[PDB]
């Protein structure tokens, strides 16, 4: 967005020298055929276990059982004879 | 317990400890019930050489 000098104004560019033209194109780099080498193992050994933990632990508990239940030989009160 | 055994005398120490099963005499946590015809239960006492 210059403005035009009307007293000095310029016309296009000229030729200059030149960088050989063929210099400036390249070549287009030619790729062969490749793979992954190897025969793949199917699982790793791996350091750390791969399903979840558990934050808190929980007590946990299992049922038990009393024993035969015996008779007993109880104090005894006395009658209610109007005293009592 | 004596406080100084001399060079040919004798101590006479006592001691009492309580087993605590339940935990008061009101709040029974901790008790067992023994009611039973037999049971698999001692009480295991080391004492000192």
């Amino acid at each position: 967005m210059a403005l035009i000098n009307p007293q000095f104004p310029y016309a296009g560019p000229v030729p200059i020298p030149g960088p050989a033209p063929t210099e400036t194109m390249p070549l287009l780099n030619y790729r062969v055929e490749g793979r992954i080498a190897g025969i793949q193992q199917a699982r790793q050994f791996m350091p750390f276990l791969q399903g979840p933990h558990r934050e808190v632990a929980e007590q946990t508990y299992y049922a038990i059982g009393t024993g035969i239940q015996m008779g007993q030989t109880f104090n005894q009160p006395l009658i209610n004879t109007q005293e009592g | 317990a004596p406080a100084t055994i001399a060079a040919g005398a004798t101590g006479e120490l006592t001691m009492y400890y309580w087993v605590p099963l339940a935990y008061s005499e009101t709040d029974l946590t901790g008790a067992v019930l023994a009611n039973v015809p037999q049971s698999k239960q001692r009480l295991k006492l080391e004492f000192a050489n």
